[PDB]
RNA sequence: CCUGCGGCGUGCACGUCCCAACUGGGACGUGCACCGGCCGCAGGAACAGCAACGGAGCGAGUACUCGCUCACACAU
C-alpha cells in the first residue's frame, strides 16, 4: 500500500514510501490487518 | 578560510553555496559588472526591481545582522520564482562587484555574453 | 552605525565599537531595523521567520 | 498516575478531611466497572465506517451504550476514541480536541522541486477556508512534508489541525495552490487529542482477543491493557480537588463550593472548563470555573465552579451535606 | 439580466480547466455564483473558495465559449452585488 | 507558593491578610487572560525605537497599526535616538504621567575634537560627572538632574571615539552630558549616537519588541485571526505597576472607587507591608487588575490596628466605570 | 557696577575659558564677566559640573585670548546677575 | 466634596528621476509629528451587603422547547 514507516531510537513513527529504511531494515506497513467478525482463530494467534 | 566564514553567517543563511559555487558566483558578478543596467546592487534597488517584476538570480550575504533588514526578501524571491542563494560574506560580494564597499545583496540578470555560466549557476542552485 | 554589542554567557549585552567580539564572532549592531509604515511584507516575513524558528511565538516563555 | 500525578505541586487549601471507605481507585476498579468507565484507542481498519466500527465494539463487549468522539471516514484509518457506557458523558467535551493526521497526496502534474511543495504547504497554514466534501473556517496549526516521490508524484505530509477539518479539502487546496492540482489518496489519523499511536493503541483483533480471553479464561489483564479509564481523557484539564463530603453534592447537581476544596491548580480562569477530582483520583464531574485561582486563595466561601457534565454516578459516596460546623 | 455589477477581484493563475481569481472584496461570494465581465458578460461559475479569511482565492469553471488563455494578467472580474454575504457571517 | 504568579499577584501569600470574607463577582478578567479587545485597550509596548523617526511619529504609527482611540508615551527620545520606549494603548495612557519620573539608562557614543593623553584621563573625566549635575536643554531654563553611575565601556584612540553607559534621572539630556565631558577633558567633544538601554524597570532583556513585530502581530491577528503574536507584543498595563505596594480591595468597592470613592478600610482584603503615608500605591482586585493608583493615608500598623477610616485617597482611577456593578450603600453601616 | 569673586582659572577648552566657581550662586546665561579692573572679558557660554563644585565656561571677545591668563588668575562677576542656590535645589 | 473627559515651516516615511553600504545629497508629489494655573461637561456623593430556591440525571421535537426523577447541598 502507499504509507509505510520505520522507527527511530525513540520508537517514533517515521513515515516514508520506501520499502527499505535508512538503516537497511524493511519498512513496516502503517495500516492494521483487515478485520472480519467471523474470525475463529483467536486461540491459534494467542498460541 | 571558508568553513569559519560560513560559520559566522546567520541561521537564516540558507540555501548556502559551497566553496566552488562561491567562486562561480564571484565570477558571475564580476563578469556581469561590465554591464551597467544588467546588474542591480543594494537593498533598495533589488527590492524595487523585485517589486516591478525583474527576473534573474539574487545573491544574499549570510553574515548580516540585524536580519530584519532582508529576512523578507527570500520569501519575495520564492513567490516570484527567482532563484536566490546566500554567500559567506558581504566583503566578498563587494570585492566581486569592483567596489571595496560591501553590498548586502545583489541581483544578476541574463546576458548573452555569460549565459552559460549564469545558467550553470542557476542549475547548481536549483539542485540544492 | 557605530554602536555594536556581543552577548556574554549570562545573556547580557556587552557594548563595544569593535567589529569582532573577543570570542571571534561578529558584533551585532545595537540599532533596530528602520521601519516604513507602508510595509507590505508581514506575510513574507512570518513565513521565513517561522521557517527558521526565530519568531517570538516560537521562543520560550 | 492518571490524575494524582504532581498533586503535591498543587496549592493546598486544607489537609484535614475524614476519609471514607467508599469509592475505588481509577485503575483498581472491578472488571465490571472498568469497562463501563473506560475508553479504547482503536486503530481503525480501512474499509468499515466509524459508526459500524463502534457498533462492532458494542456488540463485542456486550455493553449497554458506546460512543465515539469524532467520525472517521469509511476509507480512513487512524486514532478512534471509543467511550464505553459511563464514559459516553464525555463525548461532547471531546469534539474540539486537536487532531493530527498523516496524509498521502498524488499530484496530476509534476513540480520542479520538493521546495515548491514545502512552500505550498507553508502557505496552507493558519485559519483556512474549508468546505465539506461531496463554507467554514478551520485552523491548521502545523504541517510538514515527510516525503515526496517525483516519479510517482505522491507525497506524505503530517498535519496538525483543528477538530472538524477536512483533510480531503485541505489536500485539494494544496493541489489548487501549486498550479498542478492534486487530491488525497490516503489518510491516517496519528493522534487524537492527548492520545496518539504510542499511547496504548490496540487493534480490533486485540479487543476481540481480550474479550475472548475474558470469556474463556476469566483473565482481566489483557482487557485492562486494552481499556483505559476515562480519567485519561481529562489529563489536560485543570483540576479542583474536593473533599469526600462534597462529592455527592456535586453528583446531585450542587455547585462546587469553596469550603470543600482540598486542592486547586494554578492557572484556573473564569469560564474555564475544569475537572472535579476526588482524593483518590476519580473524576466527579466537568465544571465551569467562576473564580480565578487567586480569588480562591483569598476567599472563605462561595461557588468555586458550576457544573457542566456530571461523570460520577449518584450515591457513589454517601449523602453528607448539611452536617457542617454550623448544621443550623 | 445583471441589473448591477461590482468588481469581485483580480486574476491569479490557472489550474487545469479552472481560473483562480484573487478576491479583493471582503464579502464572501455565493456558491455556484456566475462571474461577469465589465460589460455584464458571465464567463464562468464559482467552484471553490480557498485560503485565509482576508486574502483568499476563488476558482471559476469557464463554461460558455470561455477559456483560460483568453484572459490575461491584471484583468479584473465582476460579480452581482446581490450574490454576496458579509465576511463576518461565516466567521 | 505565589512567588511565581503573574504581575500584581507576586508574593500574594506574603501579604498581610485583613479579611477572607466577601462574595466574589463574575465580572472582570485576569490581566493576561483578557479578551483581545480589552487586552489591546489596556496594554503597553516596549518598542526598540527605530533610529530615524521621532517618538510622536512612533506613537502615531502604533495608533494607526493597532486602530486604537488613544496612545501616549512617557519619555521622548530625539528623532535620531533608539532604545526603550514604553507606549501605552488607550487605557495605560493614564499611567503615562506616572512613568515620567522613571529612571533612564542610556549608552552614548562620543567624539572628542582633539586627542587626550590616555584612557585614564577619560575615566577620571567621567568620574567627575556623577552627581546632581547642571543641565540646560539643547537648542533654556537651566535645570539640575542626577547621574547616578557612569562607565566608559569602550574607547578607540585612533578615531578618538568612546562609548559610555549612564544611569540618570528623567529629563536628563545626555547630549549636554557629552558636551560637558568634552569640556572636562580639556579637548571638547560631542555626542554621535544614543541608545536608551532602560526606561524604568523596563530594559533590553525585558521583552523588548520592534515595530516590525507590532505590524506582523497585527497582520497575524487580522488575517489568520491569531492572537499569540499580539499578546507577545502588547503586555498588560499591570506590568508598569509591579514596583508599587499593593492594596487588594473587595469586588463590592471597585465600582465605588471608579466613580471616585476613596479606598475605605471596610473593603480592603490584603495589603503589602511597608506602606508609609503619602506613598504611591496600587489598588488592585483579587483577579490581579489594578483598579487605581492611590496615595496612602495609613501606615501598615495603622491598617492592621484600625476598623474604620479612609485607607487611601484617589490619585488616578485606571479601571473603566461600570466594569463592576454598583454595590456601595447596601452594608450594615452604610444604610 | 560692582563685582564679586567668582573663582580661579582652571583650563581652557579652545576659546572657552573654563572658570571654577567658589561661590554658592549660579550665574545667568551670557552674563558678562569682568576682571579686577571691571574690564569685560566675555559672556557666559556654558554651566556644568556637580551641584556644589561646578564650573562655567565663558566666551571671550576678539578683545582677549584664553591662554592670555595664567594659572591662579582670579575672576570677577556681577553680583546683580546671580540666582539663589536654594531656587535650583529640590 | 471626589472622579472621568475636552479646551485655553522643520523633521519623518513612502513613490518617481540625477549624480556621485544596513548610507548620506538634490529635485518633483503624497501622507504622518511638532514649533503649573483657569474654564466647560458629565457621573457619583460611595464605612463596601448578600453561607443556596435554580441546578443535575433521563426521553421526544425543532442552540431552544416539551415532559419525568433527584436533590435544592457553604462540605465538620
Amino acid at each position: 500500500m502507499y504509507l509505510r514507516y520505520y522507527l527511530n531510537e525513540n520508537g517514533d513513527r517515521q513515515y516514508t514510501l520506501a520499502t527499505i529504511d535508512p538503516y537497511g531494515k524493511p519498512t513496516i506497513s502503517a495500516h492494521p490487518a483487515r478485520f472480519s467478525p467471523e474470525d475463529k482463530y483467536s486461540r491459534h494467534r494467542i498460541i | 578560510s571558508y568553513d569559519e566564514k560560513v560559520d559566522h553567517c546567520s541561521v537564516i543563511a540558507k540555501p548556502m553555496a559551497p566553496k566552488k559555487l562561491s567562486k562561480k558566483i564571484y565570477k558571475l558578478i564580476k563578469k556581469s559588472t561590465s554591464h551597467k543596467n544588467y546588474i542591480r546592487n543594494g537593498l533598495k534597488i533589488v527590492q524595487k526591481q523585485l517589486r516591478l517584476g525583474e527576473k534573474g538570480i539574487v545573491f544574499f550575504a549570510g553574515d548580516i545582522s540585524p536580519i530584519e533588514i532582508m529576512c523578507h526578501l527570500p520569501a519575495v524571491c520564492e513567490e516570484k520564482d527567482i532563484p536566490y542563494c546566500y554567500t559567506p560574506s558581504r566583503k566578498d560580494i563587494g570585492a566581486a562587484m569592483g567596489t571595496m564597499r560591501g553590498c548586502v545583496m545583489v541581483l544578476v540578470k541574463e546576458h548573452d555574453d555569460y549565459k552559460d555560466l549564469f545558467d550553470e549557476v542557476r542549475g547548481e542552485i536549483k539542485l540544492l | 552605525m557605530y554602536l555594536r554589542y556581543y552577548l556574554n554567557e549570562n545573556g547580557d549585552r556587552q557594548y563595544t565599537l569593535a567589529t569582532i567580539d573577543p570570542y571571534g564572532k561578529p558584533t551585532i549592531s545595537a540599532h533596530p531595523a528602520r521601519f516604513s509604515p507602508e510595509d507590505k511584507y508581514s506575510r513574507h516575513r512570518i513565513i521565513i521567520k517561522k521557517r527558521f524558528g526565530l519568531l517570538l511565538t516560537q521562543q520560550p516563555e | 498516575p492518571l490524575l494524582l500525578k504532581n498533586f503535591d505541586r498543587l496549592n493546598v487549601r486544607t489537609n484535614h478531611y475524614t476519609p471514607l471507605p467508599f469509592g475505588h481507585s481509577p485503575l483498581k476498579r472491578p472488571i465490571a466497572e472498568y469497562v463501563k468507565a473506560g475508553f479504547i484507542n482503536v486503530d481503525k481498519p480501512s474499509n468499515p465506517s466509524s459508526h459500524e466500527v463502534v457498533s462492532w465494539i458494542k456488540r463485542i463487549l456486550k455493553v449497554e451504550k458506546t460512543g465515539h468522539s469524532g467520525t472517521l471516514d469509511p476509507k480512513v484509518t487512524g486514532c478512534l476514541i471509543v467511550c464505553i457506557d459511563r464514559a459516553t458523558r464525555l463525548v461532547k467535551s471531546q469534539q474540539n480536541a486537536g487532531k493530527e493526521y498523516v496524509a498521502v497526496f498524488s499530484l496530476h502534474s509534476a513540480v520542479e522541486n520538493v521546495k515548491k511543495v514545502t512552500q505550498g504547504l507553508e502557505k496552507l497554514r493558519g485559519a483556512l477556508f474549508q468546505r465539506p466534501p461531496l463554507l467554514r473556517v478551520r485552523s491548521v496549526y502545523d504541517s510538514k512534508l515527510l516525503d515526496f516521490d517525483k516519479d510517482r508524484n505522491i507525497g506524505v505530509f503530517w498535519v496538525s489541525c483543528e477538530a472538524g477539518s477536512y483533510i480531503r479539502t485541505m489536500c485539494v487546496h494544496l493541489g489548487l495552490m501549486l498550479g498542478v492540482g492534486g487530491q488525497m489518496i490516503e489518510l491516517r489519523r496519528v493522534r487524537s487529542g492527548i492520545q496518539g499511536e504510542k499511547e496504548g493503541m490496540v487493534t480490533m483483533h486485540d479487543i476481540l482477543d481480550a474479550q475472548w480471553a475474558y470469556e474463556n479464561h476469566k483473565d482481566e489483564s489483557y482487557l485492562r491493557r486494552v481499556i483505559k479509564p476515562l480519567e485519561g481523557l481529562l489529563v489536560a484539564h485543570k483540576r479542583i480537588f474536593i473533599k469526600d463530603s462534597a462529592v455527592n453534592a456535586v453528583c446531585y447537581g450542587a455547585k462546587v463550593l469553596l469550603p470543600g476544596i482540598l486542592r486547586y491548580e494554578d492557572g484556573i480562569e473564569i469560564d474555564q472548563e475544569i475537572v472535579i477530582v476526588t482524593t483518590k483520583g476519580e473524576a466527579v464531574a466537568l465544571a465551569i470555573a467562576l473564580m480565578t485561582t487567586s480569588t480562591m486563595a483569598s476567599c472563605d466561601h462561595g461557588v468555586a465552579a458550576k457544573l457542566k457534565r456530571v461523570i460520577m454516578e449518584r450515591d457513589t459516596y454517601p449523602r453528607k451535606w448539611g452536617l457542617g460546623p454550623k448544621a443550623s | 439580466p445583471p441589473e448591477s455589477v461590482i468588481p469581485l477581484g483580480h486574476y491569479g493563475w490557472t489550474v487545469q480547466d479552472d481560473l483562480i481569481c484573487k478576491v479583493d472584496i471582503e464579502d464572501v461570494p455565493y456558491f455556484n455564483a456566475p462571474i461577469f465581465l465589465e460589460n455584464k458578460e458571465q464567463i464562468g461559475k464559482i467552484d471553490e473558495i480557498f485560503g485565509n479569511l482576508r486574502d483568499y482565492f476563488v476558482s471559476v469553471k469557464m463554461g460558455d465559449n470561455f477559456k483560460a488563455n483568453s484572459f490575461k494578467d491584471g484583468q479584473q472580474f465582476y460579480i452581482d452585488p446581490a450574490k454576496l454575504l458579509p465576511l463576518k457571517r461565516f466567521l
